[PDB]
């Protein structure tokens, strides 16, 4: 009838990743197939409890109830620090349009809590677009907030096979808008796209170019909130450089620069990798690829005129580069990925990490 | 690694 | 594993 679950991976941007769920299909005889989950990380830890119909109605429309809490600490994910613990209920509704794609459409409340704020430029300007005066001289804080949200996404899936695909596309939109009586007041957009083509008959050699865009920005006078920021680099992203370093750095206040990264409400990332048949012994369970990756991340409300002796953070031109190879292995530990990349652009504060590993 | 047991 | 299918993200690295 059910199932229970745990799990540990390990990789350079989570460190030690644990994972563990519940499930019992058809609950109770209610149709609801109910779960009970949790994640934790060196940076985060997630739980949540869901409620779900994949038939809703005979013909595939999904509904999705759950109650979640989220922990984020983001000094232990290489940002400037604070805290900020938030729960709350998401409501979805899932639509099968073809065979390829999918819609989805909900309503979510959240209520963070943000808290162990350093004073710093980007940060403090969000709280002040927000009627917020904390002092800027000490990380004794707190900021809480309330958001009702409209949700929406798309999910395009053609490719030929899910793990190692050589042929097809992914592409996956996010979406999200605050409803009148959050304290927020804005908006939040996703592309993500992974495009292979094979060049030879038998799939061996592979191009994969892959896109990913981000844009968020208040509506009103108030900003997006930092802690909806979009991050770039690590693993997943624009190997070769440390994870969440790309983009804005923070600006402490005694005025004083940084190579802490903060993110910004503005990301663009592109790759070009080059998957080729496995070197030595051979041949469907290792992966061998080259690539190019590239990114970019800015603060689009950043005042250069008056923080002219900073880096203009609000600059989306700083495009930041690697080249790199890549292995990936199904192993007895799990799913395997490793990387030797070098950031053949960086700028001032950028930290780069050549090596990086994913099992799990 | 996952490890996963039905009930 | 928040933001996954058909679900909007509520942790950092999942959007
Ligand atoms: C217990 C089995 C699940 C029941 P429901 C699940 C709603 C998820 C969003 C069925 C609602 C149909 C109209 C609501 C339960 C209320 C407490
Ligand atoms: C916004 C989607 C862009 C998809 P690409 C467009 C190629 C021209 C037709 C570019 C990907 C980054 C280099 C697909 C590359 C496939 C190998």
């Amino acid at each position: 009838t059910g199932s229970f679950n745990f799990g540990i991976g390990y990789g350079t941007e989570s460190g030690v990743s644990f994972q563990a769920g519940v499930q019992q299909d058809n609950w109770l005889g209610t149709g609801y197939a109910v779960g009970i989950n949790g994640t934790k990380n060196d940076y985060q830890t997630y739980a949540e409890l869901s409620v779900t119909n994949p038939y809703f109605t005979v013909d595939g429309v999904s509904l999705g109830g759950r109650l979640f809490y989220n922990d984020f600490q983001a000094d232990d994910a290489d940002l400037s620090d604070y805290t900020n613990k938030s729960y709350g209920t998401d409501v979805t509704l899932g639509f099968p349009i073809n065979e390829y794609n999918s819609l989805r459409a909900g309503l979510g409340y959240v209520h963070n809590s943000l808290s162990n704020m350093q004073p710093q430029v980007a940060m403090w300007r969000y709280l002040y677009s927000m009627g917020e005066h904390p002092s800027t001289s000490d990380q004794d804080n707190s900021f809480k907030t309330d958001d009702f949200t409209f949700n929406y996404g798309w999910t395009y899936n053609k490719l030929d096979r899910g793990y190692f695909p050589t042929d097809g596309s992914r592409v996956n939109l996010t979406g999200k808008v605050t409803i009148p009586g959050s304290d927020n007041e804005y908006y939040k957009v996703t592309l993500d796209t992974a495009t292979y083509v094979p060049i030879d008959d038998d799939h061996k050699w592979v191009v994969l170019g892959r896109t990913r865009w981000g844009y968020g920005d208040g509506l009103g006078g108030k900003e997006m909130p930092f802690y909806e920021n979009f991050y770039a680099g690590g693993s997943s992203t624009v190997r070769g450089f440390q994870s969440n370093t790309i983009g804005p750095k923070a600006v402490y206040f005694p005025l004083c620069k940084s190579d802490d990264a903060v993110g910004g409400n503005a990301m663009a990332v592109a790759s070009l990798e080059f998957i080729t048949p496995t070197p030595f012994i051979s041949a469907n369970s290792v992966r061998t690829s080259f690539f190019w990756d590239m990114g970019t991340v800015w603060d689009t409300n950043w005042d250069s005129s008056q923080y002219s002796g900073y880096p203009d953070y609000s600059d989306p031109s700083n495009i930041r580069m690697s080249a790199g190879i890549a292995l990936q292995w199904m192993s007895p530990l799990g799913p395997l990925v490793f990387s030797y990349a070098q950031p053949f652009k960086k700028y001032d504060g950028d930290k780069a990490e050549q090596f990086q590993f994913n099992i799990g | 690694w996952n490890w996963s047991k039905s009930f | 594993f928040s933001g996954r299918w058909x679900w909007p993200s509520r942790s950092v690295g999942c959007g």
